[PDB]
């Protein structure tokens, strides 16, 4: 549909701290005249540039697995 | 940078799109901007550039000082090359940091 601009800024973000594992909850952005073909997770300890994880556009929940204790 | 008001960093990154550089250093402001108190070094001789001991492991006596070490700093790769620094990364009391004011104030720059 538009692909004349960059996707906007998402709308909301949750996550949920485990032993090993963090579920992270997400919702797209309020305007829907950008087209979206996805969400890219990026995780690590003390930056978030550590790994990247791309998933599709229907996806709103995903839960980041094998991670450290403390 | 200036923010114009005291925020609790958790990380200052660096994206290069020339090689990253041999020796670099952060600096941070606990007033807005009149004294600089240094953050981390990055070197391959923190001795001869930045007068700090190179791979200094955290000690608990002291977790308000600048470490160097020559991480990072590899000229490889030439193009995208990445320095992110963890202010809390090796500092011994960071598992209890909501009960530690010394890095409460470690974190703490304008």
């Amino acid at each position: 549909t538009g692909e004349t601009r960059v996707p906007e800024v998402p709308s909301s973000l949750h996550v949920r701290p485990l032993v090993t594992s963090i579920v992270v909850s997400w919702t797209p952005p309020e305007n829907q005249n950008i087209v979206v073909r996805g969400y890219a997770i990026g995780y690590g300890i003390g930056s978030p540039h550590a790994q990247t994880i791309k998933v599709d556009y229907k996806q709103r929940y995903y839960t980041i697995e094998n991670l450290d204790p403390s | 940078l200036s923010l114009g008001k005291k925020f609790e960093v958790t990380y200052v990154s660096l994206q290069f799109c020339s090689p990253r550089p041999e020796s670099m250093a952060i600096y941070k402001s606990m007033d807005y901007g009149r004294t600089w108190v240094p953050f981390q070094f990055y070197s391959t001789q923190c001795r001869k550039m930045y007068n700090r001991p190179h791979r200094a492991p955290i000690t608990k006596q002291n977790e308000q000082e600048a470490v160097c070490t020559d991480s990072h700093t590899d000229m490889r790769p030439l193009s995208g090359g990445l320095i992110a620094f963890s202010t809390l990364d090796g500092r011994p009391s960071a598992h209890d940091f909501d009960n530690s004011p010394v890095l409460q104030d470690w974190v703490t720059a304008t």
